[PDB]
């Protein structure tokens, strides 16, 4: 039996990325960005590829690793450029062009599709594989009983017993 | 939680801070010190319920704050637990209460046989409401669930603390009606001893019955061991 | 709805489904039969009825 | 193995789990998240919450899966029409006596109890009584209470009774009158106060300082890491443009799992205060503002006009590994070889990395079933690490302790004090070296206050034979550690950041310098900064290194800079980004590049990889981030390598081997800007 | 505050060691048990229900009394007998629970043929329980007096586990509203519902003692309180208009 996401859209959007003659296109690094009409300074920053961290305030872990098959959760991240104030109001100003373009738009499922894109693109990348959570517990409390066990003062002794 | 106690908070007060000190004499030690032996060393802490009753006569008819603090020293446990452990339970008055603490039951099997015309008559006698104390600090009035006394109910239990720990008495009062509880009150303000137990019967055997909350209306009828008692027996145990 | 709250019996936005139909490869396409429903005089002829309105789920 | 892994069916799909998992987690290793209130990964199993509820066949009633354990050939079902009503009902329970205070409240759009009935819960109520109402409870300067939200999931008090180790939270009274907290006031004096607001669900415990700035919506996180100590914790800095609003913990596993200390949480606020902007000279008026070429211009005048050994160069506790090599080659490239680091040891051998970093790693050190500390108090220099080192107790693993005694929320033996105590646990008077002969995996942790005594290295080597008879080294295990409580000192350490054997003679017989590079520096001794000196300070914050220099030069704090750190096992971590550089000033290496240009002997790398590759052509280790290599192991060649320095510089077994952090909150030029640290010891000092 | 089972306290009990929690009057008949034999005890009551119990009659009866007695015997003779019947004549008995308070009530026409047994009263929609009998008769405020169980239930909840912290409340605020007859109709569909959600939900067995006896007091009693309901307006909808 297969079922694995078995009743939405998304059947029919991982075929459609493997129709054939199309899920075999490629091209030579810089290339899609010679044909993208962008000025070609934007190809000298630095990108980030990397999968982010659950957020320390909730327990979720939709927007993960875990979830990666389902939900594309790898990014492309710039580095920021100068901010200053307005003089007259006191907004936050800035002058850089990819200043939101990465971490609202791009995403990706796996590493090696954000890697390709960037090659294609022709801009220098480092990776960043996140931290892998363990799910198996402690020695001490690892199941429900062990809270209650003999390890939290050991076998009682019954020398205050009467008759000892 | 009970009567009396609306905070499950600590609240300063001169006669209750941390200011206040609190000690054993030498025969509660030695009645806390027996208690503890009945559990393994190292789980001592399973004392602590008795212990804290017992402190309760010692200090008076209520706990402070130097008291629980005293039992978490004597009991080697933090003093959170204590206070856990103090709010936790009913009879653990953790406000200053007066010296007789009249509880009284309210539950169902209590509530059909007129237990609200009992606490009407405590009310309309010594002036005061669940809750609250009498002007003098004679009397505590207090509600209670099912106190195990239902066949003989309306009942109230009257706890005795002008005696401290060697002289403790909760006494239960049972098939009660206005007057019985009226009389119970006068006879405990006049310094004797009112008769414990059923005010109509022995125990709960087979006798009549308070009629609405104001009369006993006493009937007749089977009675079961009434003869001699039975003869020791037993079987061949072999075959 | 007033009393009566519970959501997972009227949960439409969730409960719908998509499913791969088996390879459409080998099936088959009988022309005679959807040709043999069809009507050859003026009366006979059937229309499907406009409807009247969008379904509200007696809202 | 009897099947160590056994077979269950989630939703009629076999699953393969270890053996004594719940069903929560064989849920999870399905791909199924399961709804949860009290449950918790680090914490143990409570099962109160009810919102974990799934149905399992031939059960009449539903279970709770975070407590019920999985058997074999369990059948699992978690989206039946009874699974979807219990969840429903549970959450009406929740909700009923709730306040409607979602616009007030700093949970709102991070909200586990919001999301949770947007998706498992229904859209109405029925409920029209009136509420409970709670009153709030005072718990210090960094937990702010508003107990009418706390839904009695008791992760609180599990979390102070288990990680923190002080256990100062209840629930009193009973039924819907339970209340979270202590009895009397009280004060939450632990170190690691700040992670119970992560741990909570709900908006009952939220953080202070941040209160009402902002909601989590608006924020840009990046991923960087902590440079408070010596640990690097991984860390997330939210920041709203210019300005950082909070800092979070976020996992990692072989370092600080899921915590962070209230100095590392708390601290951003000394970055709003007291920052250097822009650069300086000293004039007949004073320090007034210049430009960056003039400012260049008069360090390299005074760097070139002085003979190369009357200058000395000052790294700080926080300068990254680039600025560090910058600094050291443009030093060493005008003929000087004075090298300095505020945190001491600098004369400190550094040939073997494995004699100055933890050879068992953080996480290998679970492994260990006997733990000797040597002079350290880790609770002070590293709470993360000491609440794992509380996780170890739990689960068996002894501790023992020659220094002086210190409260380490764990039971720990106390072997003795001073070296005297550790000669005679290495001859064998004391019963715990035989505790430690028969251990199969002992380990020997040696803390920081030891390498700056000035006999470290007789007490390294009265250390080094305890090692060596009690079999801490061996094949298949190394249980000896040196830990550190600097974020910059491991990697000065490794790129040779060191003085000079003419340099050493000279301070021996008393040359003073008369320029000063200060890079970072704000904790020298006055022995390495004479009166009188020309100082260039190169730095963030305006402190006492800023106020006595001549040249000002100002650079960028650790949340606006990508710098290489490395902790004390060993491991290449980098900062972020958060933010960018404010008002004038600039990147750290590229301040002592563009400087020895103008000096006139350039530095051979013009960007931010080409002096990452100078690092990886000194130490190839630098070039692997986020790893850690395995140190070689020389046995007892490198200490008989350096019986010169035990000979000379004698051992003194009478001063008890204590720690040099006497101040916790404030360690640094950050921490001591920071207003919650100095609320934070005005509470200590209150209560008294 | 109870633990979740498993694990059990066979397994793991009183300082993570083996333990057996009985009750006083199962520990206290063994003895005569194993002196008198096993057949001399199975010979009462009917199969799968042997033995002796004693009995608690409180309530509106003329004799109320704690009586021993065989089991399978009718409610209406060990009421009429041993305890001398229901104040002012069977006819004048309203409702009757028999087995303390965790279980519902049963009506005159169920009482008058049930034994008072395990495998009878379950199937009556009731439970024996520790067989205490509480008898109310027709000048009894019905829901009055399921109203002050459940305040009961709602003074005796450890608070431990959601619904039952949160729910029982609840329940003691719509009964308390119920009394005086400030309700909806279909809040009685709603009060069922909650019911049903508390009961089955939570840790140990006091959030099913604390639905079960509103379930029968709306199964057996639906038009009291629909009447109650219904004659509140008489003295409400008079000040609305
Ligand atoms: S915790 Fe705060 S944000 Fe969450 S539901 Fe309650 S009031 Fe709203
Ligand atoms: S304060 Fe937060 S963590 Fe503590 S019991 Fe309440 S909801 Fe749970
Ligand atoms: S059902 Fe009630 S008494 Fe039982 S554990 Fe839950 S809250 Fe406590
Ligand atoms: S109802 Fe009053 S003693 Fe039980
Ligand atoms: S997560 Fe299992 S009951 Fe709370």
């Amino acid at each position: 039996e297969f079922a694995t996401a078995s009743a939405d859209y998304s059947i029919a959007m991982k075929k459609a990325a493997e129709i054939t003659g199309a899920a075999e296109s490629a091209m030579g690094p810089k290339e899609g960005g010679f044909t993208a009409g962008v000025p070609l300074d934007t190809f000298t920053r630095k990108a980030r590829i990397y999968a982010p961290a659950r957020t320390a305030s909730q327990s979720g872990l939709a927007r993960t690793v875990d979830f990666a098959t389902t939900t594309p959760a790898w990014k492309i991240e710039f580095e920021p450029t100068a901010k200053w104030q307005n003089p007259l109001m006191g907004w936050t100003s800035s002058a850089d062009p990819l200043e939101n373009v990465g971490r609202s738009a791009l995403v990706f499922y796996t590493k090696e599709e954000a890697m390709r894109f960037c090659e294609k693109l022709g801009w220098e990348y480092e990776v960043t594989e996140p931290n892998k959570r363990r799910t198996q517990r402690t020695k001490r409390y690892m199941q429900y009983g062990d809270n209650f066990g003999t390890k939290r003062a050991g076998v009682p002794d019954l020398s205050t017993l009467p008759s000892n | 939680t009970n009567s009396t106690d609306i905070f499950n908070i600590h609240k300063d007060t001169p006669e209750n801070n941390a200011a206040t000190s609190f000690e054993f004499s030498e025969a509660t030690l030695k009645v806390v010190n027996d208690i503890i032996a009945r559990y393994p060393p190292n789980y001592k802490q399973s004392a602590i319920i008795p212990v804290l009753d017992v402190t309760q006569q010692e200090n008076g008819g209520w706990l402070s704050l130097a008291a629980m603090n005293r039992v978490a020293k004597l009991l080697d446990m933090a003093p959170i637990r204590v206070y856990e452990v103090a709010t936790f339970y009913t009879m653990f008055n953790r406000t200053k209460i007066g010296k007789y603490h009249v509880q009284i039951c309210g539950t169902t099997p209590c509530r059909l046989q007129g237990s609200q015309k009992i606490e009407e008559a405590i009310t309309k006698h010594l002036g005061i409401g669940i809750g609250q104390t009498t002007q003098d600090g004679l009397f505590t009035l207090g509600e209670m669930e099912c106190m195990g006394a239902c066949v003989n109910a309306p009942m109230v239990a009257i706890a005795d603390y002008t005696k401290g720990v060697s002289g403790f008495e909760y006494i239960y009062y049972e098939d009660l009606t206005p007057k019985d509880i009226v009389n119970i009150l006068d006879t405990i303000k006049k310094g004797g001893k009112p008769k414990p137990g059923s005010q109509y019967r022995l125990k709960a055997e087979p006798a009549g019955a308070v009629h609405g909350g104001e009369k006993w209306v006493p009937k007749d009828g089977e009675t079961t061991l009434t003869g001699a008692p039975r003869a020791p027996y037993c079987r061949d145990l072999n075959a | 709805l007033v009393y009566d709250i519970k959501y997972f019996v009227r949960d439409y936005r969730r409960n719908n489904k998509y499913t791969a139909r088996t390879v459409d490869a080998k099936t088959t396409f009988d022309f005679d039969k959807l040709y043999a429903g069809m009507p050859t005089k003026p009366e006979q002829v059937k229309n499907v009825t406009r409807p009247l309105i969008m379904p509200t789920r007696g809202y | 193995p009897p099947s160590d892994h056994l077979e269950v069916f989630v939703n009629e799909q076999p699953v393969k789990i270890p053996k004594g998992s719940s069903v929560l987690q064989a849920c999870d290793a399905a791909g199924i998240d399961i709804p949860r209130f009290c449950y918790h990964q680090r914490l143990s199993i409570a099962g109160n919450c009810r919102m974990c509820l799934v149905e399992v066949e031939k059960v009449p009633k539903p279970v709770a899966s975070c407590a019920m354990p999985a058997g074999p050939g369990m059948k699992i079902k978690t989206e039946t029409p009874m699974v979807k009503k219990a969840r429903e009902g549970v959450m009406e329970f929740l909700l009923i006596n709730h306040p409607l205070d979602c616009p007030i409240c700093d949970q709102g759009g991070e909200c586990d109890l919001q999301d949770q009935a947007m998706i498992f819960g229904s859209d109405r109520s029925r409920f029209v009584e009136a509420k409970r109402a709670v009153e709030d409870k005072n718990l210090g300067p960094l937990v702010k209470t508003v107990m009418t939200r706390c839904i009695q999931c008791t992760r609180c008090v599990r979390f102070a009774s288990e990680v923190a180790g002080t256990a100062e939270l209840g629930v009193t009274g009973r039924g819907r009158d339970s209340e979270i907290g202590t009895y009397v006031e009280k004060l939450m004096g632990s170190e690691l106060s700040g992670n119970v607001v992560d741990l909570c669900p709900v908006g009952a415990l939220t953080s202070k300082p941040y209160a009402f700035t902002a909601r989590s919506w608006e924020l840009k996180g990046t991923e960087s890491i902590d440079v408070s100590d010596g640990l690097g914790a991984n860390i997330r800095v939210d920041a709203r443009g210019t300005e950082v609003m909070r800092i979070l913990p976020r996992l990692n596993e072989a370092v600080n799992e899921e915590w962070l200390s209230d100095k590392g949480r708390y601290q951003y606020d000394g970055l709003k205060h007291q920052r250097l902007d822009k650069p300086m000279v000293k004039g007949p008026k004073g320090l007034q503002v210049a430009t960056w070429q003039d400012a260049l211009g008069a360090a390299a005048a005074a760097l070139t006009s002085a003979a190369p050994g009357e200058v000395r160069g000052i790294a700080g506790k926080l300068a990254d590994a680039e600025s560090m090599v910058a600094l050291m080659d443009l030093l060493r490239g005008l003929g000087a070889g004075d090298l300095a680091h505020e945190g001491g040891f600098s004369d400190m051998p550094a040939d073997v990395r494995s004699t100055y970093t933890a050879n068992t790693t953080v996480q290998g050190l679970e492994q260990s079933d006997l733990v000797l500390l040597v002079g350290t108090n880790p609770r002070w220099e590293s709470p993360v690490f000491n609440a794992r080192l509380r996780k170890m107790f739990l689960d068996g693993t002894q501790v023992g302790l020659v220094g002086a005694p210190v409260d380490l929320t764990y039971k720990y033996e106390h072997v003795g004090s001073d070296p005297a105590a550790l000669a005679a646990l290495a001859a064998g008077q004391h019963p715990f070296l035989e505790r430690l002969k028969k251990a199969a995996r002992p380990a020997v942790v040696v803390g920081p206050g030891v390498l700056r005594r000035a006999d470290r290295e007789a007490v390294m080597k009265a250390v080094h034979e305890l090692c060596g008879k009690a079999g801490v080294v061996k094949e298949g295990w190394n249980g000896f550690n040196v830990i550190h409580d600097t974020a910059s000192r491991v990697a000065a350490l490794d790129m040779g950041f060191g003085p000079s054997a003419a340099a050493r003679a000279r301070r021996a017989q008393g040359a003073q310098p008369k320029v000063v590079y200060l890079l970072g520096s704000d904790d020298y001794s006055e022995e390495d900064v004479p009166e009188g000196a020309f100082v260039i300070y190169q730095g963030h914050h305006g402190d006492r290194g800023a106020s006595r220099a001549n040249v000002v030069l100002p650079g960028a704090a650790y949340t606006e800079k990508s710098g290489l750190y490395v902790n004390f096992e060993g491991r290449v971590q980098q900062t972020r980004a958060a933010v960018p550089l404010v008002g004038d000033a600039r990147e750290d290496w590229a301040i002592l590049r563009a400087l020895s240009e103008v000096v006139g002997k350039r530095l051979p790398y013009d960007s931010h990889a080409a002096v990452r590759a100078r690092l990886a052509g000194i130490a190839p280790h630098f070039a692997n981030i986020d790893a850690v290599q395995t140190p070689v192991w020389l046995n007892g060649e490198y200490v008989k390598g350096v019986e010169a320095l035990a000979k000379a510089a004698p051992l003194q077994p009478s001063a008890p081997l204590t720690s040099t952090i006497s101040n916790f909150y404030m360690t640094d030029a950050i921490s001591r800007a920071s207003r919650t640290m100095a609320k934070c010891i005005q509470a200590r000092q209150q209560t008294k | 505050k109870p633990r979740l089972k498993p694990p059990f306290p066979a397994g793991v009990g009183l300082y993570g060691c083996p333990t057996t929690v009985t009750n006083v009057e199962t520990v206290a008949v063994s003895p005569t048990i194993l002196r008198r034999g096993p057949e001399w005890f199975s010979s009462f009551g009917r199969k799968n229900n042997a033995g002796t119990k004693l009995f608690c009659i409180s309530g509106h009866v003329n004799r109320p009394v704690t009586v021993e007695e065989e089991m399978s015997i009718p409610l209406k003779e060990l009421i009429e007998r041993h305890a001398g019947g229901v104040r002012g004549g069977w006819d004048n008995l309203l409702a009757i629970i028999p087995g303390g308070s965790s279980v519902p009530l049963l009506p005159k026409k169920i009482c008058d043929g049930v034994l008072m047994d395990f495998d009878a009263l379950k199937e009556a929609q009731s439970g024996l329980g520790t067989a205490a009998v509480i008898v109310m008769d027709k000048s009894t405020d019905v829901i009055d007096a399921i109203a002050r169980l459940s305040y009961f239930y709602k003074h005796e909840s450890c608070g431990q586990c959601t619904p039952c912290r949160e729910g029982t409340g609840w329940l003691y605020d719509i009964m308390t509203r119920m009394k005086k007859g400030d309700a909806r109709l279909e809040e009685i569909d709603m009060l069922w519902e909650i019911t049903k959600q508390i009961e089955g939900h939570t840790i140990c067995a006091l959030g099913d003692a604390a639905a079960w006896p509103v379930q029968g007091l709306i199964r057996h009693f639906r038009g009291e309180m629909e009447e109650r309901i219904k004659s509140a307006g008489g003295k409400k909808k008079l000040a609305a208009t």
